[PDB]
């Protein structure tokens, strides 16, 4: 119907707006947040597609797991995680926060950054190189792109 | 059998040192609910240092109950200063494990562990 | 040193106390003996006591007042 | 030898000269003046940024990527499940079984790398002694689930038939190195 | 009334970006989301107590020149008086002792913090 489309266009155009500006956290844990630094060096500048960090969860979108993640820090990423406001999403980067990775049989990891926070995108390597990173960070945006909250929302 | 002392000479002085330690356990709990926002009551956390102080009841050794209090005394100092957090306090408690049945049927039906 | 002031509220504790039988308290009963407590629930008593009459015992005195007349007999030598 | 980085007193004598340089230097602000100019000449350089996804960044042809089960030109499987990239695996990422095949030869049934405990540090590749198990050139195969990222042998096999066009002249263009 | 005008409209396109920024998003309240923020751990106490200000001397130094910035603003209509020499002088000498006031305090470690 007409409202039904209508509703359809309302919605690419919340999304793009969240595709368009995704602002994640200025958090990183091991070797996998130094090739994060390096997406935002200057060749593959993720400022270009809309993408700051920002230090404080109130004020980011996005959490990027980029690195090891210890029985120890466990507790602490949830607490910032939980900090984010909604919407909010979670790029699980590396073997390590993959699934432990080089660490997975340590008595002191987490065998998994997704036992403790939902995640979107998994991002393979140890590390991935930046491109890799950069190839999930836009493959976040088509997630969100297929977002359909407020036609969903209609059809209740 | 002779051996160097840690701190007490004979059970009888590491027991000074125990209850001491308990006393400041026992002065603490109301802190800690107070501070770390935790959803028990003073009575049920002070029921729970008195467990952790009596799974330990076996001990005799003088040396032993020196460390263990040497331990206590740390853990009381992460509590404190409040290093640890709810979920470090609230482990004590066990509040997401189902206990495993102490009776040999139970454990008969529920696999092959003794 | 006032004595029986003393003994009204070193003995209303011990009623609120729990492990404790009110009726089968008595001035002069043992704590370990008579009423059958641990070691570890004096220990909560004695500390029931600074939370009133607001003084520090040390726990060598504390480690003998095994029924409640030492406690009025201890506080009065204050 | 050595050399000092902060040393510098001997000391010279204040000349007007001298003394009039220095107080311009504060005044007028002249070396805050100069870290202007040098981000001022950067805004004039082209920048290094590449259009991604459009452009890629370079690679080597020893480029330790996505996994992949390689196969003889006849098209039979080149593993034979000798279970050395098993043995050497620093995170005990490779998961085998095998057993003879209809045939008699000597084959997996089973063959899983488990991508999430993989450090991509190509042992497994120097291990092979029949060029099977390589890291291919791939670095674009993120997910959306964790259980995409364990492949079995299905998955890397077809990685090997996806890829093989390129894999084989990346071990063309490296091998005589190794 | 233009001037009263043009400030309600920017207050009340104040207020009206704040109804929206309430009632248009969804949101989901829980307690650990809603604790204050301390980098990943508990605040180990309230924000509420004591923050010591290393910088007090220069903060109640700061009213006394404060004020003496008042009695230096009225200069603009000063200097169109006839008595131009009692003006300048009066001027002079203000400005020298609000100087000489700071050399004072300069000297006596008055602009330091506390350590
Ligand atoms: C506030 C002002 C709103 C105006 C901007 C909204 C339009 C957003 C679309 C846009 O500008 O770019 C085209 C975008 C660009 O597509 P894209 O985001 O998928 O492409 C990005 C990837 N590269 C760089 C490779 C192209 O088109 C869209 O896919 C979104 C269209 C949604 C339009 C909103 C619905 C209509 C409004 C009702
Ligand atoms: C600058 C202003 C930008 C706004 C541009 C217009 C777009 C407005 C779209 C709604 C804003 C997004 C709110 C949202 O995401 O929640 C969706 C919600 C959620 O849908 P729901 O009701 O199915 O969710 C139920 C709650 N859960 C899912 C958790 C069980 O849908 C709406 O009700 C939005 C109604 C849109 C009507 C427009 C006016 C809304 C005010
Ligand atoms: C611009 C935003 C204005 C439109 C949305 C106002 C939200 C609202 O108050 O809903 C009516 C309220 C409900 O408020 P609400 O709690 O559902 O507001 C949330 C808005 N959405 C649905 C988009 C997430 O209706 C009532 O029950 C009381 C009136
Ligand atoms: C006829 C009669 C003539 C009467 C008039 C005579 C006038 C003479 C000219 C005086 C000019 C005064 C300008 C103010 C200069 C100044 O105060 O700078 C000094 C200040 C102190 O810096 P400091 O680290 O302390 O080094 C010196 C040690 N005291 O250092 C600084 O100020 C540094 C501040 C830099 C902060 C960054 C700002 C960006 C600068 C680039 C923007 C340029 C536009
Ligand atoms: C304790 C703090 C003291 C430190 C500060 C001391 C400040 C002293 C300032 C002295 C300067 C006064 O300077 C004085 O200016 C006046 C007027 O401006 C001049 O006066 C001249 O101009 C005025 C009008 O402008 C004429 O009407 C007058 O007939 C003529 O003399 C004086 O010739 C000059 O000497
Ligand atoms: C300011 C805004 C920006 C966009 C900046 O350009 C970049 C992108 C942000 C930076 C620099 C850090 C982002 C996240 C983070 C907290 C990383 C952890 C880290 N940081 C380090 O140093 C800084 C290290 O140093 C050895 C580390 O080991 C580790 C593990
Ligand atoms: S996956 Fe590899 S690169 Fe990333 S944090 Fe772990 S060890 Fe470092
Ligand atoms: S690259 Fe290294 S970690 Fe990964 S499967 Fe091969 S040997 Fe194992
Ligand atoms: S991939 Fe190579 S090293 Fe691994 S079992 Fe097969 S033949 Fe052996």
């Amino acid at each position: 119907s007409r409202a039904e489309y209508v509703v359809t266009k309302l919605d690419d155009l919340i999304n793009w707006a969240r595709r368009s500006s995704l602002w994640p956290m200025t958090f990183g844990l091991a070797c996998c947040a130094v090739e994060m630094m390096h997406m935002a060096a200057p060749r593959y500048d993720m400022d270009r597609f809309g993408v700051v960090f920002r230090a404080s969860p109130r004020q980011a979108d996005v959490m990027i797991v980029a690195g090891t993640l210890t029985n120890k820090m466990a507790p602490a990423l949830r607490k910032v995680y939980d900090q984010m406001p909604e919407p909010r999403y979670v790029v699980s980067m590396g073997s390590c926060a993959n699934g432990g990775g080089y660490y997975h049989y340590s008595y002191s990891v987490v065998r998994g950054c997704d036992r403790i926070v939902p995640v979107d995108i998994y991002v393979p390597g140890c590390p991935p190189t930046a491109e890799a990173l950069l190839y999930g960070i836009l493959q976040l945006q088509r997630k969100i792109k297929r977002e359909q909250k407020l036609k969903i929302w209609y059809r209740r | 059998t002779s051996v160097k002392p840690i701190f007490s000479r004979d059970l009888n002085e590491a027991k000074r040192r125990v209850r001491e330690l308990y006393r400041a356990w026992y002065r603490e709990v109301p802190n800690t609910v107070h501070l770390m926002q935790l959803d028990i009551t003073v009575k049920q956390g002070r029921d729970k240092v008195r467990e952790m102080f009596m799974k330990n009841a076996h001990v005799t050794d003088p040396r032993v109950v020196d460390l263990l209090v040497i331990k206590g005394k740390m853990e009381l100092q992460e509590t404190i200063k409040v290093w640890k957090q709810r979920t470090h306090v609230m482990r004590f408690f066990h509040e997401t494990e189902t206990p495993r049945p102490k009776d040999f049927l139970s454990k008969f039906y529920m696999g092959h562990d003794p | 040193l006032t004595l029986d002031g003393i003994k009204d509220r070193v003995l209303y504790v011990l009623k609120l106390y729990d492990k404790i039988d009110p009726e089968k308290l008595s001035v002069n009963s043992h704590f370990m003996k008579d009423l059958g407590l641990d070691s570890l629930d004096q220990v909560e008593i004695i500390m029931a006591m600074e939370d009133e009459f607001g003084f520090e015992i040390p726990d060598i005195d504390a480690e003998k007042l095994m029924c409640p007349q030492e406690i009025v007999d201890y506080i009065a030598d204050k | 030898t050595y050399k000092y980085v902060n040393k510098k007193e001997q000391e010279s004598e204040v000349d007007m000269k001298s003394a009039t340089d220095n107080a311009a230097r504060i005044l007028m602000w002249t070396e805050l003046i100069r870290g202007l100019g040098m981000t001022l000449s950067y805004l004039f350089r082209e920048p290094a940024t590449i259009n991604y996804p459009f452009e890629k960044g370079p690679l080597s042809p020893r480029f330790r990527g996505e996994h992949a089960l390689r196969r003889y030109p006849s098209g039979e499987e080149r593993c034979i499940a000798c279970k050395l990239c098993e043995a050497i695996c620093p995170a005990q990422a490779i998961t085998i079984e095998a057993e003879p095949r209809a045939d008699g030869s000597r084959r997996t049934t089973r063959y899983d790398i488990d991508m999430t405990k993989c450090i991509y540090c190509g042992f497994c590749q120097e291990a092979c002694p029949v060029d099977a198990i390589v890291e291919g050139p791939n670095f674009e195969f993120s997910t959306e689930t964790h259980e995409e990222l364990l492949y079995n042998k299905e998955k890397l096999l077809n990685n090997g038939d996806k890829w093989e066009a390129e894999i084989a002249a990346n071990i063309q263009a490296d091998y005589l190195y190794r | 009334m233009n001037l009263y005008t043009v400030i309600f409209i920017n207050i009340l396109l104040s207020l009206t970006l704040i109804l929206v920024a309430f009632w248009l998003p969804q949101m989901n309240l829980y307690s650990e989301k809603a604790n204050p923020y301390e980098c990943g751990f508990d605040p180990t106490s309230s924000a509420r107590l004591p923050f010591s200000m290393k910088f007090f001397l220069v903060a109640i130094t700061f009213l006394l020149f404060d004020l003496e910035i008042a009695l230096l603003l009225p200069l603009p209509w000063a200097i169109q008086t006839i008595k131009t020499s009692t003006m300048m002088i009066m001027a002079f000498i203000l400005v020298t002792i609000l100087s000489l006031g700071l050399a004072y305090e300069w000297t006596q470690k008055g602009l330091e913090w506390t350590e």
